[PDB]
RNA sequence: UAAUUGCGAUAACGAACGAGACCUUAACCUACUAAAUAGUGGUGCUAGCAUUUGCUGGUUAUCCACUUCUUAGAGGGACUAUCGGUUUCAAGCCGAUGGAAGUUUGAGGCAAUAACAGGUCUGUGAUGCCCUUAGACGUUCUGGGCCGCACGCGCGCUACACUGACGGAGCCAGCGAGUCUAACCUUGGCCGAGAGGUCUUGGUAAUCUUGUGAAACUCCGUCGUGCUGGGGAUAGAGCAUUGUAAUUAUUGCUCUUCAACGAGGAAUUCCUAGUAAGCGCAAGUCAUCAGCUUGCGUUGAUUACGUCCCUGCCCUUUGUACACACC
């Protein structure tokens, strides 16, 4: 599979919440995003929470999402 | 010693070849219990006086 | 022998209690405007096109 | 143009070599070649008979020429195969130190290899000459 | 010096070595030249990025190979790349780039991964059995 | 090699060493079927005698055939190094012979008496039935005797 | 030892007139016309070629391959 | 075809046959086309190969092997009962003399036969143990292309291992032979009797 | 003189396993209550600043069957 | 890389479980070219609990 | 979804343990820092063949340079990205393109609460209790035994051949190990058909054994379907090795002898890609002895990409007079 679990869900939401200028459609900006804006202790977990908090982005331009 | 043991009739494979095998060989693994295992025979029993010293 | 061409055109599951059995609606190409459900034994996608080999007939649940 | 052996295939190069020795007589061929078997690991004795002592000088030639040094332990390795241990399982077996060792000898008496320092044995001033002479010989063969 | 550039292949553990410097026409792999490697049944596969991309390209070009490890298939993979790798690394850096980019499109459409190399390799075996899925025989009683 | 074609002459079958030889078998392996002459004695016998391997026993000129028996009931004269032999320092005169033949029924006969005359184990162990060099025996060897 | 092994005479005089109307011959096609076990039939695929008489279009040990001549 | 010579040189012939057109050992690919709708996709020809060894990575994906080039489809099934498992160099040149020996009788693109051999035994409809309780008989079914395609090769290739077993044909000639045989089926073939009696007994129970 | 030892006292034996085992042990070889043991032991530990802490008993006391107890109190983590 | 490769069981039963140990050593050299006085002193300090430093010399 | 993995519903809202994260290994860097214990190009000294400049080698430093390949440090890289089908346009899933890599990227390591009278007192100078303690159940020494053979069961090895055996020839790995107060891994030279022996030698090791020239495999021959040259059991005779000792034959070599086995009833095991299977190698054991195992690389498929029919487990529902819990 590959469902993201509740700690990269659970801070993209709040991400998203409270930097929504800033950020974009472009993960590999919110990467260093992240970095600047977010303590996370591994690469590989900051790029599986960009990607998301990415996604989630990506389709808020076309109607909301609950959460 | 040696001398009697060739001699000897009674001996060599032809003799047991000849013989018919014996049925306790092809059985089982004669077990004996293993369902009782959670029956403690030890006929004694703690008591909760002693475990509540105890733990 | 009048063979009979039928283009699949929907993957609806797999009958049998095994599994190995896809249900299929076919389209023909010899005259089409009329599709109807066969029961594959390989695998298969849209598109493939089976060797109806009986025009008329068709099977459902298998067990 | 010039040309090598490198230039030339593996069999072809060998057996006309090994034809040419045979073709010449100066050699050295133990003796008992008929009646040894190559190694350990094996059957039987080289379906050659008459012969065969080439196909392995030839070989033996031809290797040393292709490298620095190579001696007794690594040619003994080399023409080894495997060993059917009847009914246990193979493993591979080294071959006779005696047939390699007699090759080795034999062709330097012929002048194509020398006792290299470093160990082992060298592809000689006029091996490399020899050598790529009938490696010549063997592309003229397509000409 | 002339102007020149090294490129690799890799299969498995084969890892192909290729130097191709400008010059007068050949391509030689680990002494020898590519028209044996035998192998053989393969050969046009080694072949196989000469003729994919027109014999010529090499009249101006030597290259050498030689590869390590692996075994006798494959190197075959490993130093086809390595030529065809070659090919378009030089024109990268010394003709032009449309050139390269029309070399790199005639092998990927082709393609045994001629320029880029293979990802699969040996998966640890696990204890329990004699290789890496498979379980060793059991029985119940 | 070489399309050949012969008159009469090869005879199939033939009798050497109070045995009997197909003739239309290759004559290294055709002379196998004499009991004490496996492949490797045979091929060096026939290089030794100076025969055709590449022949079959069936054409064989009949001096050639002589010539074949004469070294294998005579090896170590004719320059056959002795370990190629089946019968290495005897037992009792301490000689070096190749029994063949009829005669290696004959000298096994020898050998296991020996030991059984002599009450060795192995000897024992051979009047037995049983296995002798060793082997265990309580899974393998079932059906036998 | 069912025949095939030698070369009776009027043998190898039917394997001069019998080898055409071959479209495919080799090895395994000669002990197939009830005749020459394999050795010396690879023998004569040698000499079947001496001239002409059939064309050498593959290689090796296993397989033989020729067809009749032009 | 323009001759042209660098330092190392290519023979003719090798020079030749490929710059030029892109076929096989040195068959044509051009030409030799899928005689019965569909399998058509399923059986490949175009793009056209030297040899049949690919370290075709046709595994990881459903229905991806459909694009292996066919004749080297066959080679794989070669390569098979224990003994021979690996050993593709074998097949490989189990092959090559197959297609010769196949093209040197009647004529024909040996690589063509093969596709004839394969379309005309791959059976179209079949049978599966339906339960029905217990009492398991047996139901028709409309089998696939790719079932169609593998069965097959599958059938093809087996028939001429048993029948290479234990004699003096070689498997390079029986494999040719089967196709051969299976080009326009004239059952005396293992593959389209097999074929045949598989169509028997799913029209026996429909 | 080739070899040389110092003793020094550890920095808060309260977060380090060993040190604790054998309060524990010691503790009940004065006779301490089971759980007034352990018991104690987390809670002193605890407040030494760990971040959580758990201690188990295992075998026999004073009755005959075997039992094993466990004694956790704030955080752990126990993965990878 | 040293591994040892052991049963994990202290006895015989139970699915044959095996379980490796693995223990790595690192291994650097510098090569310097100064005089008596900087060498003695970089040997001696420099030191550290757990890195084996050894300073061989000589041109063979 | 592989996951109490999420989406969603929603008297719950929001969190932690376990899962995931993490860690190790295998993949990608012509970006960074370097290397006579890794290696490349040039240049000397030099061999061979052509000579027309060339081609193919020799040369632990005759110098100059370089880090592509090798090595391991620090970084980077992937997030199922882009696009599109799908779907409660939710989590997601499928396809295409690109990518070193898109099945948790592949394989592992670690792994909560709880259960079992699972196994181990024969690993422990771990341990309660019982037994025994000088004609010992302590210990040691000599010698036998764990291998004994009508036969039942389980893991294996080798096979029945012609995708073969045999014989020459081609000739390619990776994981490893290795001698101090000592005899470890052994190159090379000679003698020996062989096994081996003997003279020397490099290595406490990316430095030497070792490029571990391993095996399947590839090439050209011989044999021709014949229990055959498939197969190598059983057995005789000899020669060598380890060891104080080899008989009940440790192992190795040579000759010889040349069995069953012509693909295996009912049944049953294992497995989804560099996987299965074939194939050898190191390592553990080890004085000597692998038909075992743990890892390794070499050659490299067929068929799924599904389901609950079989079998095993889990989950709700439901019944219970069980709770020492259906033993
Ligand atoms: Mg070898
Ligand atoms: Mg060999
Ligand atoms: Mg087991
Ligand atoms: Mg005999
Ligand atoms: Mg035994
Ligand atoms: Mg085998
Ligand atoms: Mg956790
Ligand atoms: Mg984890
Ligand atoms: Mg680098
Ligand atoms: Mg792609
Ligand atoms: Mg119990
Ligand atoms: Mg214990
Ligand atoms: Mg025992
Ligand atoms: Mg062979
Ligand atoms: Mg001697
Ligand atoms: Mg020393
Ligand atoms: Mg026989
Ligand atoms: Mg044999
Ligand atoms: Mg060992
Ligand atoms: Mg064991
Ligand atoms: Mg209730």
């Amino acid at each position: 599979g590959r469902v993201r679990t509740k700690t990269v869900k659970r801070a993209s939401k709040a991400l998203i919440e409270r930097y929504y200028p800033k950020l974009t459609l472009d993960f590999q900006t919110n990467k260093r995003l992240c970095d600047e804006i977010a303590t996370i202790q591994s690469k590989r977990l900051r790029n599986k929470i960009a990607g998301y908090t990415t996604h989630l982005m990506k389709r808020i331009q076309k109607g909301p999402v609950r959460g | 010693g040696n001398e009697g043991a060739i001699r000897d009739k009674t001996a060599g494979r032809r003799n047991n070849r000849s013989k018919d095998v014996t049925d306790s060989a092809t059985t089982k693994k004669s077990n004996t219990r293993r369902a009782t295992d959670r029956h403690s025979r030890t006929g004694k029993t703690d008591t909760k006086k002693k475990v509540n010293q105890g733990w | 022998t009048p063979v009979t061409l039928a283009k699949v055109i929907k993957v609806l599951g797999r009958t049998g209690s095994r599994g190995g059995v896809t249900q299929v609606r076919v389209e023909f190409l010899e005259d089409t405007s009329r599709t109807i459900v066969r029961n594959v034994k390989g695998p298969v996608r849209e598109n493939d096109i089976l060797v109806l080999m009986e025009s008329e007939r068709e099977a459902r649940r298998l067990r | 143009p010039g040309v090598s052996v490198r230039d030339v295939a593996a069999q072809d190069f060998i057996n006309a070599y090994a034809s040419f020795l045979q073709r010449q007589g100066k050699l050295e061929v133990p003796g008992y070649v008929d009646i040894v078997k190559t190694s350990s690991g094996n059957e039987m004795p080289p379906q050659d008979a008459e012969g065969w002592f080439y196909k392995r000088a030839a070989s033996v030639a031809r290797h040393i020429y292709m490298r620095k040094q190579v001696g007794v332990g690594k040619l003994n390795k080399l023409y080894g195969g495997a060993k059917s241990r009847g009914v246990r399982p193979y493993k591979h077996i080294d071959a006779s130190g005696s047939i390699n060792r007699k090759v080795l000898q034999a062709l330097e008496k012929i002048g194509i290899v020398e006792i290299s320092p470093k160990g082992g044995r060298r592809i000689s001033e006029n091996g490399q000459r020899d050598l790529d002479r009938i490696a010549a010989q063997t592309l003229e063969e397509d000409e | 010096a002339v102007p020149s550039v090294q490129t690799f292949g890799k299969k498995k553990s084969a890892t192909a070595v290729a130097h191709v410097k400008a010059g007068k026409g050949l391509i030689k792999v680990n002494g020898s030249p590519i028209t044996l490697v035998e192998p053989e049944i393969l050969r046009f596969k080694v072949y196989e990025p000469l003729l994919l991309v027109g014999l010529d390209k090499f009249s101006n070009i030597d290259i050498r190979v030689r590869v390590t490890g692996g075994g006798h298939v494959s190197q075959v993979y490993a130093i086809r790349q390595a030529i065809a790798k070659g090919l378009v690394a030089y024109h990268q850096k010394y003709v032009d780039e449309q050139s390269k980019n029309e070399l790199k499109k005639a092998f990927t459409s082709y393609d045994r991964t001629l320029l880029i190399a293979d990802s699969r390799r040996p998966e640890p075996k696990k204890f329990g059995g004699k290789g890496a899925r498979s379980r060793f025989q059991k029985s119940y009683r | 090699s070489l399309v050949v074609q012969e008159q009469g002459s090869f005879q199939h079958i033939l009798r050497l060493l109070n045995t009997n030889v197909d003739g239309n078998i290759k004559i290294v392996y055709a002379l196998t079927t004499i009991k004490g002459v496996g492949r490797r004695y045979s091929n060096l016998v026939c290089k030794k005698a100076d025969v055709d391997l590449h022949k079959r026993a069936g054409e064989l000129t009949q001096e050639e055939l002589e010539r074949i028996v004469q070294i294998m009931q005579n090896p170590t004269h004719y320059k056959i190094p002795a370990w190629f032999l089946n019968r290495q320092n005897d037992i009792t005169d301490g000689k070096d012979y190749h029994t063949l033949a009829n005669n290696v029924e004959s000298k096994l006969r020898d050998d296991l008496e020996r030991l059984k005359k002599i009450r060795a184990h192995r000897g024992i162990r051979h009047f037995w039935g049983l296995r002798v060099r060793g082997q265990h025996t309580k899974t393998t060897g079932r059906r036998r005797a | 030892a069912q025949h095939a092994v030698i070369l009776d005479q009027e043998k190898y005089d039917r394997i001069l007139k019998e080898v055409p109307t071959y479209r495919y011959v080799s090895v395994s096609v000669l002990v197939d016309r009830l005749k020459i076990g394999g050795s010396l039939a690879r023998i004569a695929l040698r000499h079947l070629e001496k001239e002409g008489i059939i064309k050498p279009i593959s290689k090796h040990s296993k397989q033989a391959i020729y067809t009749r001549a032009t | 075809f323009t001759p042209v010579v660098l330092a190392t040189p290519i023979p003719e012939e090798v020079q030749q046959a490929q710059t030029e057109i892109k076929l096989f050992n040195k068959w044509s690919f051009e030409e030799v086309e899928v005689k019965d709708a569909s399998l058509v996709d399923y059986v490949q020809v175009r793009q056209p190969i030297f040899v049949a060894h690919t370290a075709g990575r046709y595994a990881n994906k459903r229905f991806r092997k459909a694009q292996c080039p066919i004749i080297e489809r066959l080679t794989n099934s070669l390569m098979m009962n224990g003994r021979n498992n690996g050993k593709k160099l074998k097949a490989v040149r189990i092959i090559k003399h197959t297609l010769d020996i196949i093209n040197v009788l009647t004529d024909q693109n040996p690589i063509q036969v093969v596709v004839d051999a394969i379309t005309n035994t791959g059976p179209r409809e079949d049978t599966t143990r339906v339960g029905g309780g217990g009492a398991a008989r047996r139901q028709a079914v409309d089998v696939s292309p790719l079932r169609r395609v593998n069965q097959a090769i599958a059938l093809l290739t087996i028939g001429a291992r048993e029948a290479a077993f234990r004699n003096i044909k070689t498997i390079a000639e029986t494999l040719a032979e089967e196709l051969i045989n299976a080009a326009k089926g004239s059952s005396t073939s293992y593959a389209i009797k097999k074929k045949d009696e598989l169509e028997r007994v799913a029209k026996s129970n429909r | 003189g080739t070899i040389v030892l110092y003793a020094e006292r550890v920095q808060d034996r309260g977060l380090s396993a060993v040190a604790q085992a054998e309060s524990m042990k010691f503790k009940l070889l004065n006779g301490l209550a089971i759980r007034r043991a352990a018991y104690g032991v987390v809670r002193y530990v605890m407040e030494s600043g760990a971040k959580g802490c758990e201690v188990v008993v295992s075998g026999k006391l004073r009755a005959a069957r075997a039992k094993a107890m466990k004694f956790a109190d704030g955080f752990l983590i126990h993965s990878g | 890389v040293l591994k040892i490769s052991t049963r994990k069981t202290p006895n015989g039963e139970g699915s044959k479980t095996w379980e490796t140990y693995e223990m790595r050593i690192h291994k650097r050299y510098i090569d310097l070219e100064a005089p008596v006085q900087i060498v003695k002193r970089i040997t001696q300090i420099t030191i550290e609990p757990g890195v084996d430093v050894e300073v061989v010399v000589a041109s063979n």
